[PDB]
């Protein structure tokens, strides 16, 4: 198990907007997992790890655009870990 | 990436089976299990929805269907509780379909 930070940086070229560059974190690894066909329950019985964020902090700015300053809103994690998948 | 394994199940060693007039079939089923680390990510994304899930699990390739026979069965048993289907395969993947049902 490992889900680890990793820093992305993401450029913003939108035509009629300026460029922007934006650093932002998210999870990324390998967890353990396991899955079963259940003919009974007609189903797939599931019991997985998934590398996800606990906590984030949101991430706003402005991009200048030509026709009107927009107002961003991104996530960016804080720590990653192997939690379950489906919460 | 993934591992492939046939195991018993808590419910399926043995698997019991009731018919109408209450006649029973028992026996041990053996299950494909597949099990493994794949590789899975999380990342925050503009717009709705904020987040993104590159989640996968160890799914069984299904290439076919097994019958399994439940062997000591109770007299005059029905035959629809005498067997089972169970998807088969070989291989394991990593795939998102176990958690979407």
């Amino acid at each position: 198990n490992s889900c680890k930070k990793v820093g992305v940086e993401e450029l913003i070229n939108e035509k009629g907007c300026d460029l922007m560059i934006i650093r932002i974190n998210r999870c990324r690894g390998h967890c353990f997992s396991f899955t079963f066909p259940n003919p009974l329950t007609k189903k797939y019985s599931v019991h997985a790890k998934c590398c996800r964020m606990v906590e984030w902090e949101m991430l706003e700015t402005e991009l200048k655009c030509s026709k009107g300053n927009r107002n961003l809103r991104i996530p960016s994690a804080t720590q990653c870990e192997c939690f379950d998948c489906l919460v | 990436e993934c591992e492939f394994a046939m195991r018993l199940v808590p419910g399926f060693n043995p698997l019991r089976q009731v018919d109408a007039n209450g006649k029973e079939c028992r026996g041990n089923v053996e299950l494909p299990f597949c099990k493994g680390y794949c590789k899975t990510s999380e990342s925050g994304t503009h717009g709705f929805p904020p987040r993104v899930q590159n989640s996968k699990v160890c799914t069984l390739v299904t290439t076919s269907t097994r019958k399994v026979v439940l062997d000591d069965c109770d007299d005059g048993a029905d035959e629809s509780v005498k067997f089972v289907m169970v998807p088969h395969g070989t291989d394991c993947e990593c795939s998102a379909v176990p958690l979407e049902q």
